[PDB]
């Protein structure tokens, strides 16, 4: 017989066992978060460590299949995840060291303490507080402070560590057959089955900047304007040559500008669309809010939402003893289990929260029908970019009109919409280099054209070309300033989020195109419109079976990531920027310094 | 005539246990009055699915030796119990041939067959060297030998054992939540018919 009905047999054989197993596991931890108790903790230890140690021989058995004669394709991408080392490729001392280093990271980053010098016994941790006084506050000097403190008293251990990590790292994934560990991350967008589909890991970093050189004017203009308005803002400061200083951002890293917004409110007499007050005046409960937010679903076209989930899920207030961590989170337990968790209040956010995670749900019950193994999104850029869609086409004033809550007779003019503008462009669009540069450093680094002397330097001179922030005061060699970062303490890939927002774009306008919709496309909206809940439909069900190229083909017409859609959303914006300052000149030098 | 005699259909569907698909359960019916009314105005029937015969002419036909085959099966594995249909248990465990004349009922059974830890109890064939007959019944229980090397009844590399559990659970979605059917089958051969609905007066 043939090799191919061997592997056959083996994953039908492997699946069906590994699926109760899975399950046990997410009900063990869905009642751990539910209901925090001594005893939840070790059910969930001893119903989760099984997992693995069942994983453990599935992976070591699917190697006796020469994985170089199967055909049919979904055989072999089923085959290609089960063949997959790990971390076993070194010796127990390398490996244990390696999982020690990682927790001892976690316990450091998880830990932090920061004394004001006057009272070194009451400190300050990154929860709120010192995160609160860099968040909404005024002062110079105190804003300053806490960034050297929090830079000079978390991140100064953290150098030997990372320092072996890197290596360590690296020769695990030379072991691995990749020569890099960013080729390790990069593997995911890697695609060699169909001819004229594939893609290969080299190709995202010459399209990354191909796709980054065509938003740098609008970034441009941006950073001139939030200059300027930083200069009728604190005076003495800010120069009108460079680019303006980090901690005032309005954030511990500048990952956000959102907190800025008070600062740079276009007009300021205009205000924004709210209608808190308008939804406690009619006594809405996080009941109504989700059934509004089902009617919108089931409007567009997607299946109706099955039962169970009214009932299993925690939807609000678990209020007495019974305590519960209720970060806003969408379950798939497996077997057809669907649930929600949240502490649903009577909020503007709540709703829009609601609306992406009921979009996370959607698009989880989309894939249900294939196999175990192929559970998930094309990439892992897709699943938040879909969970965002709705969001983004829920906010638009008519759709608040037609539920009756912002009041009929309601007219919007220009001053509105260009405030609603920049207030979504200082969150979207704000971020993309810092993440850009992010990523790249990383990359660099990974390969090491960077040796170990040419660590922060070099990280701060990119910072200042890519992004326009500059030193407060300097850090030579004994500072790890990009190691004081959740994604980077605790290994996670952070190139996600830039591929995530160009997904998201090109999927709204590609929806809006074939919606019939006229008129500016940031007040597009896509509900009682069922060609385009069939569109998005024909691509949510494919789940992993299929290469994103091939996903980016059913919803959009072209399968390379272009970045049109951005330029398209913004351009009221841009086109008042561009009459706004005619003054101020955009751009920045790089020589200029607040300290030198 | 005067007052009938009932045929009995409590047995064999309020029975507190059922069985295994791999091993379905046939009893054979004969010298009895059926009165299949009650079971097609009953509202908690979800599937009622039969062809050859129309429904509403059962009491009309008369037939002789009838048989039903019951068994507990999932919920989206319904769909396989059909004349000329493929699958896992189609081929597999239970094959209906392709010029059926029977009537095959299925409903819900999320209270009686599941438990919080979960029912473990029911079984089913997963593996075979080739597909069944229409109305074969096997039990064997060997193991597989997926490869070219004898396995001697120990579960190496390439050698599965052919028989796999059930996992039923309580919060399972609608899908994988138990569900209960019998094939009702109306065979007529030579000897006179004797199973036939009342004579209404
Ligand atoms: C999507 O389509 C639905 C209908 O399929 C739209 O709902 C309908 O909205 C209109 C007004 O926009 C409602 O008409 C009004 O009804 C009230 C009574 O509820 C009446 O007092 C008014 O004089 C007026 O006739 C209509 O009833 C309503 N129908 C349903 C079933 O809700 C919905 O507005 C559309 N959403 C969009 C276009 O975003
Ligand atoms: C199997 O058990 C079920 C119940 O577990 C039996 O069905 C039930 O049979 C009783 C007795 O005839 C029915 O009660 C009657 O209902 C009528 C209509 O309301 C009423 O007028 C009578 O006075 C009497 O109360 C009952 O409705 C019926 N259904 C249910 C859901 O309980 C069934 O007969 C048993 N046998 C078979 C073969 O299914
Ligand atoms: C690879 O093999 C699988 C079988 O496991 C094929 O899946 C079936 O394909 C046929 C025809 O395309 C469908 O009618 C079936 O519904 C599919 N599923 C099953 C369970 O049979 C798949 O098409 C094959 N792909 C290639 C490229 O050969
Ligand atoms: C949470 O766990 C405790 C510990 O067993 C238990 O007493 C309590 O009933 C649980 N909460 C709920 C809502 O069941
Ligand atoms: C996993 O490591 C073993 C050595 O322990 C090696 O033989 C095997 O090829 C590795 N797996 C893959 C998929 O390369
Ligand atoms: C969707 O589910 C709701 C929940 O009860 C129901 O009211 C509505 O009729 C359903 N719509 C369908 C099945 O089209
Ligand atoms: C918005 O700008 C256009 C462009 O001239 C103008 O015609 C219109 O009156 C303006 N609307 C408001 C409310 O100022």
């Amino acid at each position: 017989s043939t090799i191919e009905e061997q592997a056959k047999t083996f994953l039908d054989k492997f699946n069906h066992e590994a699926e109760d197993l899975f399950y046990q596991s997410s009900l063990a931890s869905w009642n751990y978060n539910t209901n925090i108790t001594e005893e939840n903790v070790q059910n969930m230890n001893n119903a989760g460590d099984k997992w693995s140690a069942f994983l453990k021989e599935q992976s070591t058995l699917a190697q006796m299949y020469p994985l170089q004669e199967i055909q049919n394709l979904t055989v072999k991408l089923q085959l290609q995840a089960l063949q997959q080392n790990g971390s076993s490729v070194l010796s127990e001392d390398k490996s244990k060291r390696l999982n020690t280093i990682l927790n001892t990271m976690s316990t450091i980053y998880s830990t932090g303490k920061v004394c004001n010098p006057d009272n070194p016994q009451e400190c300050l941790l990154l929860e709120p507080g010192l995160n609160e006084i860099m968040a909404n506050s005024l002062d110079y000097n105190e804003r300053l402070w806490a960034w050297e403190s929090w830079r000079s008293e978390v991140g100064k251990q953290l150098r030997p560590l990372y320092e072996e990590y890197v290596v360590l790292k690296n020769e695990m994934a030379r072991a691995n057959h990749y020569e890099d560990y960013g080729d390790y991350w990069r593997g995911d967008y890697e695609v060699n089955g169909v001819d004229g589909y594939d893609y290969s890991r080299g190709q995202l970093i010459e399209d990354v900047e191909h796709t980054f050189e065509e938003i740098k004017p609008l970034y441009e203009h941006l950073h001139a304007y939030v200059r300027a308005k930083l200069m009728n803002a604190y005076p003495s400061y800010i120069s009108p040559i460079g680019c303006l200083p980090a901690h005032l951002l309005g954030d511990m890293w500048g990952r956000f500008w959102t907190n800025l917004y008070s600062l740079t409110v276009p007009f300021g007499q205009k205000p924004n669309i709210d209608v808190t007050d308008a939804m406690v005046d009619q006594a809405w409960d996080a009941q109504r809010i989700f059934k509004e937010a089902e009617k919108f679903f089931v409007s567009v076209g997607l299946p109706n939402m099955t039962q169970g989930f009214w009932e299993n899920s925690m939807l609000t207030d678990p209020g007495n003893v019974q305590k519960a961590v209720c970060h806003p989170t969408a379950w798939d337990l497996g077997k057809g289990d669907f649930r929600i968790l949240m502490c649903t209040k009577v909020t503007m956010d709540d709703f829009l929260t609601a609306h992406h995670e009921m979009g996370h749900i959607q698009y989880d019950m989309a894939y249900a029908a294939q196999p175990f193994l192929l559970r998930n999104g094309a990439n892992e850029g897709f699943h938040e970019a879909v969970g965002e869609i709705m969001s983004l086409s829920a906010a638009t004033p008519k759709h608040l009109k037609s539920i009756g809550l912002l009041s009929p007779d309601f007219q919007e003019d220009n001053e509105t919409e260009i405030n609603f503008l920049l207030k979504q462009a200082l969150t979207i669009v704000g971020t993309l280099p810092f993440t850009y540069m992010l990523e790249k450093w990383r990359w660099m680094v990974f390969k090491g054209e960077i040796p170990k002397d040419q660590w922060m330097k070099k990280w701060w001179e990119m910072k200042r070309e890519i992004v326009g922030v500059v030193e407060p005061v300097p850090h030579d060699e004994t500072y790890c300033d990009p190691a004081s970062l959740f994604h980077v303490s605790n290994d996670y890939s952070f190139i996600r989020y830039y591929t995530r927002t160009l997904y998201q774009f090109q999927f709204q306008e590609a929806l809006c195109q074939a919606a019939k919709h006229e008129g500016p496309l940031h007040k597009c909206d896509i509900s009682n419109s069922t060609e385009a809940g069939q569109k998005l439909f024909n691509m949510l069900r494919l789940g992993k079976s299929e290469p994103w190229t091939l996903a980016l083909e059913n919803v959009v017409g072209a399968k390379n990531m272009n970045v049109r859609p951005l330029l398209n959303y913004f351009e009221p914006l841009f086109t008042w920027l561009k009459d706004q300052n005619k003054n101020s000149f955009v751009g920045w030098s790089t020589d200029w310094s607040p300290y030198a | 005539p005067n007052i009938t005699n009932l045929c009995p259909f409590g047995e064999v569907f309020n029975a507190t246990r059922f069985a295994s698909v791999y091993a379905w359960n046939r009893k054979r019916i004969s010298n009895c009055v059926a009165d299949y009314s009650v079971l097609y105005n009953s509202a908690s029937f979800s599937t009622f699915k039969c062809y050859g015969v129309s429904p509403t002419k059962l009491n009309d036909l008369c037939f002789t030796n009838v048989y039903a085959d019951s068994f507990v099966i999932r919920g989206d594995e319904v769909r396989q119990i059909a004349p000329g249909q493929t699958g896992k248990i189609a081929d597999y465990n239970y094959k209906l041939p392709d010029d059926f004349t029977g009537c095959v009922i299925a409903w819900n059974s999320n209270n009686l067959d599941s438990k919080v830890g979960g029912n473990y109890n029911y079984r089913y064939r997963l593996f075979r060297k080739s597909n069944l007959k229409p109305f074969e019944r096997d039990i064997s229980t060997e193991i597989y030998q997926a490869g070219s090397t004898p396995c001697n009844g120990v579960q190496g590399f390439n050698c599965y054992f052919p028989l796999q559990s059930y996992g039923f659970q309580p919060t399972n979605g609608v899908g994988y939540q138990p569900y209960r059917v019998v094939v009702l089958s109306f065979e007529l051969l030579h000897a006179p018919a004797t199973v036939c609905g009342p004579k209404k007066s």
